[PDB]
């Protein structure tokens, strides 16, 4: 199965045409993009406070070598 | 958190407030407590120059009232 | 005076910053350090070679359009005239001829860059 | 010294003219024309024409920006010439400054000078008007009258600018 | 007392510019789900000081192929002219009260372009030249539309004096009767300040650093200080033009607070826009202004000449 | 006292230089992906004052993040020479450290320290983003120890 | 019918130019229809940039006032009510 990512025909009824004219002149879809970055401004950042905080690791981590004893 | 951006904004705000406050207060200090006289047109300069002679102290901002007409 | 004093102070402040910038830091000058930058490899040909301008016709049109605004900037003062019938007609006339010239250059493909 | 402000600016005016008239690389000629346009604005402003002075500066800044672009495209060489790099350019440059310096030296010494024609060197302020007290700028009234008195001027200038666009399109369509 | 006033203008300008660099990095950071400078001083408050000291003790380089005098001159012009832009600004009283303050600002903005052209040309390197010639195209794109946008607004103010705009907007912000012009003005200031999405003369991802690629240390800092000073100054200009603050002659500091808040938010909007959009192509910038703003700006200029005359609301000359 | 003054002045310039480290936007191979993850939100190298800048004229550190081949060696030396001083080199990953997996190749430089001086060596293949950050903080503590003015005073 | 067919097409393809021409048309047209346009010129005339030089009373100028507060001469009552 396949799908088309970009094969759609815009409608030509006066309401749709005006909706697009308002988009072109009032920058509505650019304003919308500003909303997304604004929402991120008020999200808690993902930063950890290295070296006081450390990224998570697992027992399998492969780091510095060492020779062991019985 | 986003409110940790506020301290830098406040510092920026205080610095940008200073020039306006300083200009306004230096104008009062230098013009006998009043606003600096504005002379966009020759008539306004003429009157200001006349005030300099009238002052008797060579300052266009030293005003003379009724007490100067006998 | 106030104006000349203000300009002198600004450009003197900038000059002092450059003087400090050059005389305060420790320098180590050699040929490779001062060579022209081009992402790690030596440049091929002088940077003084001709650089084709593909928007040359818009650039000439800018000269003509940039003089139009000199003719239009007096409009706030011209609106104080008592003869407002003539002034309004000539103001609109000038702007329309600017629009006509723009429309001509647009329709004749003067605003497209040479490829 | 400040009473000679117009004279000082006019000296720099000529120095900028000698700059681009000796014809180094047009990059530096444009620099000389910008300086002259800048001080020229200062000269006209000091005679009461703030709008005329700022306008000529604004126009010439736009014009020299285009000239700069055209220069890097159509008037550049491997070794662009400064005033010191070329013997003909340096000779014209020095000759201009020496002719200028001697006119200044003698006009200041005698408060007058004969350079072909007689010029008085009392300072430029002496010719100024003595009685102004209107509530408007006379230069602004004169310029604004272009739209009420200058109907004919508006038509011929507006038409010439429109034809100008038509013509440069014709001239450059090989 | 005038010399003191000059210093109380440009020392604060440079300090505000330094801390605008911190604010941008924090605002971008949080919009990018991170923090930005928070280690150098509390909440990163000493970070601008560290960068400034770093650059001015860094070795400045004069490229072997550069034109020495013009190389030095351009950064001096950039910062000098950037500070000159502030002197007629009424906050609420200008340092220099000019009859034609708007025209003065236009002329000085045009002159500041030459600090880009000459620095790029004097570097004698290909990326620097490409950056400078992008500045030629950028200026050609916006300058004509920028002047005519101002003219249409001043037909309501009645003068070229910046302080008159305060009087004009005493009842209502000019943003109401001229929001189409405010829209186009705001975009034009991004292009005028070489700001994203019109950051083309530097265009890092394309030209490495464009016009200033050969500049280091203190000379580079001068260009940075200039651009960030112009970003603040152009948003103060936008606030005066369109969001006029009321002025009480006896409490001039209330004007300054209200006007400073407005100018800050407009400056924050510049950073916000940088965080949000991709970059234009520099021929697409030229087509934006000439094929969209200019036809609309010409039409609105016609409208704003006629509207005062037909509504009998022509402003006073004085 | 002269010593006290130059000691405090050393602290100021050392603090300014380490607090404002601008690496050159310079990456070579896989290790550059972990370098990208140091700039990413979890570690946010910008919060230490560490900002990438493309131009070598505006860079303080070269992070050699990946294999250096013979064909690339003259270019790396070129952009290093074009950095104004003071300048530092951080060697990231086994390839840059000493050739790594390609040590015996005919086309690989066996360690970038044959080409440029190296201040810090970050081990790993690749070093984790946190390991590279540990290397940068190690570079900062090296800069903090510098005694340029103190040594100048005793010249 | 073609009036709407053409207009709808340009609205869809170039709304910027449609808005430009509509705004320019109103600038040319409304000034001739507005009833307030006549006051623009009256207000400009009533603005006294110059001194009003008095006339030598020669004994027969009834329409001219002797004092600024005399009933003769133009009045600005219309302007106070605007
Ligand atoms: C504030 C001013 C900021 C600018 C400061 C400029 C001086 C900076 C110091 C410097 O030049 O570097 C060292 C530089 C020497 O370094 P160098 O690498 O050994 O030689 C450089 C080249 O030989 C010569 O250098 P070049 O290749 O750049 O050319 C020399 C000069 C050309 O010089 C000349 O040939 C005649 C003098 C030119 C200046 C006169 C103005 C030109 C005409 C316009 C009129 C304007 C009137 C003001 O070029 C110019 O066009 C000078 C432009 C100055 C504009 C001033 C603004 C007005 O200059 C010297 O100190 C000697
Ligand atoms: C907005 C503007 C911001 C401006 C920020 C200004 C920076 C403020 C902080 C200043 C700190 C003090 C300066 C130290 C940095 C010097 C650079 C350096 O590291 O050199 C190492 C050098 C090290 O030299 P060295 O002798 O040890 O070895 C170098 C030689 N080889 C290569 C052989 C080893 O130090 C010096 O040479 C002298 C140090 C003197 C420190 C005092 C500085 C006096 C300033 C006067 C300088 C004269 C020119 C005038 C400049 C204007 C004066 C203000
Ligand atoms: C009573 C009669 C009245 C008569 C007068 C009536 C006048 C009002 C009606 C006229 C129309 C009003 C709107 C005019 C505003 C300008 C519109 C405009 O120019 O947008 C078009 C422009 C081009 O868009 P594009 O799709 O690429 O191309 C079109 C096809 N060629 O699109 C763009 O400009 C894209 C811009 C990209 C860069 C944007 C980056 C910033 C975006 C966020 C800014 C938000 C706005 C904030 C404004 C603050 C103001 C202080
Ligand atoms: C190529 C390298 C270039 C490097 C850049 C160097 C810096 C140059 C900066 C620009 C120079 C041009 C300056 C032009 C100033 C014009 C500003 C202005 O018009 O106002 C200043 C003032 C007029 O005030 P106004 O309101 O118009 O009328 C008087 C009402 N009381 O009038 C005054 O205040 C008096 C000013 C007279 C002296 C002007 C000198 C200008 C000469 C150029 C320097
Ligand atoms: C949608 C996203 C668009 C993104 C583009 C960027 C747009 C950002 C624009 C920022 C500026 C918006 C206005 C900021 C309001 C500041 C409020 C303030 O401090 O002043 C109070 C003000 C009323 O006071 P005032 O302005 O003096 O009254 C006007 C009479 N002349 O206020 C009255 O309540
Ligand atoms: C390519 C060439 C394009 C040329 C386009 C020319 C367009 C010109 C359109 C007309 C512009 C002026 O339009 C005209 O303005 C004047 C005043 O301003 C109006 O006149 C009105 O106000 C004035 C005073 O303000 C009164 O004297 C007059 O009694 C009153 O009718 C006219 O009613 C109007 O018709
Ligand atoms: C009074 C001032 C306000 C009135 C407007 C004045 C400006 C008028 C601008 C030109 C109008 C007609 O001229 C112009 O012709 C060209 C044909 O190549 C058209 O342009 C065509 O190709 C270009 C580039 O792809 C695009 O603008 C558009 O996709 C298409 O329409 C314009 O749509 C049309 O606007
Ligand atoms: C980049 C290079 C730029 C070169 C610029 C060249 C500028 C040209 C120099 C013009 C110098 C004008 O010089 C000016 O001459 C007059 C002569 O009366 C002097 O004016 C003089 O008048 C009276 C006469 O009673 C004296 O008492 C007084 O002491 C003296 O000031 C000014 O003090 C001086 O400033
Ligand atoms: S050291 Fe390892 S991760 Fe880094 S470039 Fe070499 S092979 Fe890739």
């Amino acid at each position: 199965t396949y799908k088309y990512v970009n094969l759609r025909e815009p409608s030509m009824d006066m309401k749709s045409v005006t909706d697009r004219a308002a988009q072109t002149l009032l920058w509505t879809e650019l304003i919308r993009g500003l909303g997304m970055t604004l929402s991120y401004l008020f999200r808690e950042p993902a930063t950890i406070n290295y070296p006081f905080e450390k990224g998570p690791l697992s027992p399998r981590f492969r780091g510095e070598h060492a020779l062991r004893r019985y | 958190m986003w409110f940790e951006v506020l301290p830098g904004i406040a510092v920026m705000g205080v610095c940008l407030f200073i020039p306006g406050m300083a200009t306004a207060r230096i104008h009062r200090f230098s013009n006998g407590g009043k606003e600096k006289r504005v002379a966009h047109y020759p008539y306004q300069w003429y009157l200001m120059e006349r005030d300099r002679r009238v002052s008797g102290v060579n300052r266009s901002y030293v005003s003379k009232g009724l007490e100067n007409i006998d | 005076m106030n104006l000349m004093l203000a300009l002198l102070t600004n450009f003197t402040l900038a000059t002092l910053l450059v003087i400090i910038a050059f005389w305060l830091p420790q320098l180590n000058v050699y040929s490779e350090k001062t060579s022209p930058y081009e992402c790690g490899f030596d440049p091929m040909g002088s940077a003084r070679l001709p650089f084709s301008m593909k928007f040359f016709l818009v650039a000439i049109t800018f000269l003509l359009f940039d003089l139009e605004i000199a003719l239009l900037l007096p409009l706030p003062w011209a609106s104080q005239t008592a003869n407002l019938n003539t002034m309004l007609t000539m103001a609109l006339f000038l702007i329309i001829l600017l629009a006509v010239s723009l429309a001509y250059e647009w329709t004749q493909k003067g605003l497209e860059w040479t490829e | 010294m400040m009473l000679y402000i117009v004279f000082i600016l006019s000296v720099i005016f000529v120095m900028g003219f000698v700059g681009f008239s000796s014809k180094p690389s047009p990059i530096y000629g444009g620099l000389g024309l910008i300086v002259s346009g800048g001080v020229g604005c200062g000269i006209v402003l000091n005679f009461g024409g703030s709008f005329l002075g700022l306008m000529v500066f604004l126009i010439y800044l736009g014009g020299m920006m285009v000239v700069f672009g055209y220069t890097t495209a159509m008037a550049t060489e491997q070794y662009p010439e400064i005033w010191l790099s070329n013997k003909a350019v340096l000779g014209a440059f020095v000759t201009g400054l020496l002719m200028e310096f001697f006119m200044v030296y003698y006009v200041l010494k005698d408060k007058e000078v004969e350079v072909v024609f007689e010029f008085n060197g009392l300072g430029d302020w002496v010719i100024y008007d003595t009685g102004d007290s209107g509530f408007f700028s006379e230069e602004a009234m004169g310029i604004a009258a272009l739209y009420s008195y200058g109907t004919w001027l508006v038509i011929v200038t507006g038409w010439s600018l429109l034809i100008g666009v038509v013509v440069i399109m014709e001239i450059t369509r090989g | 007392m005038f010399m003191i006033n000059i210093l109380m203008l440009i020392i604060p300008i440079l300090l505000a510019v330094a801390f605008l660099t911190l604010v941008e990095r924090k605002v971008l950071g949080y919009m990018q789900l991170r923090k930005g400078p928070n280690v150098v001083g509390p909440y990163g408050l000493l970070q601008p000081i560290a960068d400034a000291i770093k650059l001015f003790i860094k070795e400045p380089l004069r490229p072997a192929t550069s034109s020495a005098s013009m190389f030095i001159l351009a950064p001096i012009m950039a910062l000098g002219l950037a500070l000159t832009m502030w002197i007629p600004l009424p906050m609420p009283y200008p340092l220099i009260n000019m009859n034609l303050g708007v025209l003065f600002m236009l002329a000085m903005s045009s002159l500041a372009v030459y600090s880009i052209l000459w620095s790029g040309w004097a570097s004698n390197s290909k990326y620097a030249l490409i950056g400078a010639l992008r500045a030629v195209a950028q200026t050609i794109s916006y300058e004509v539309t920028l002047a005519i946008i101002l003219l249409s607004v001043l037909l309501m103010s009645g003068s070229f004096t910046l302080s008159t705009l305060i009087t004009t907007q005493e009842q209502m912000w000019l943003i109401l009767p001229a929001w189409p012009l405010a829209m186009m003005w705001f975009i034009s200031t991004l292009a005028e300040t070489n700001r994203a999405p019109f950051d083309l003369t530097e265009g890092e991802s394309e030209l490495v650093s464009g016009f200033n690629v050969e500049y280091a240390a203190g000379p580079f800092a001068l260009f940075f200080m200039a651009e960030y000073a112009n970003i603040i100054m152009m948003n103060i200009f936008t606030a005066i033009l369109f969001l006029g603050t009321s002025h009480n002659p006896h409490m001039p500091e209330l004007y300054t607070i209200n006007f400073t808040i407005k100018s800050l938010l407009l400056t924050m909007s510049f950073l916000w826009i940088r965080a949000s959009y991709p970059r234009f192509r520099y021929d697409q910038l030229m087509h934006l202004l000439w094929k969209n703003f200019l036809p609309l700006t010409l039409a609105l200029c016609m409208w704003h000449v006629s509207l005062p005359i037909l509504t009998s609301g022509i402003p006073p000359q004085t | 006292r002269g010593e006290y003054v130059v000691a405090k002045l050393d602290d100021l310039i050392n603090w300014a230089r380490r607090s404002s480290l601008w690496p050159m936007t310079f990456g070579l191979a896989c290790c550059a992906v972990e370098m990208m993850h140091m700039a990413a939100p979890r570690y946010d190298m910008d919060r230490f004052g560490v900002v990438f800048r493309a131009s070598p004229r505006q860079s303080d550190v070269m992070i050699v993040a990946g294999t250096l081949t013979n064909k690339m060696a003259p270019a790396l030396r070129k952009v290093y020479d074009q950095m104004p001083e003071p300048r530092y080199v951080v060697s990231m990953g086994s390839c840059a450290n000493g050739g790594g997996y390609y040590h015996y190749s005919y086309s690989v430089v066996r360690g970038c320290d044959r080409i440029v001086p190296v201040d810090i060596y970050v081990p790993g293949c690749p070093p984790t983003a946190e390991a590279l950050l540990y290397g940068i903080l190690q570079l900062q503590k090296k800069i903090k120890r510098e005694k340029r003015l103190r040594i100048w005073y005793r010249r | 019918e073609r009036v709407a067919a053409f207009l709808k097409n340009v609205w869809a393809k170039e709304p910027v130019l449609v808005a430009s021409f509509a705004i320019a048309g109103l600038a040319v047209i409304l000034p001739t229809l507005s009833p307030y346009t006549k006051y623009s010129l009256m207000i400009n005339r009533a603005t006294p940039y110059n001194y009003p030089v008095p006339l030598r009373d020669d004994g027969n100028m009834p329409d001219v006032p002797s004092h600024p507060q005399d009933p003769q001469g133009p009045s600005l009552e219309w302007l106070k009510r605007l």
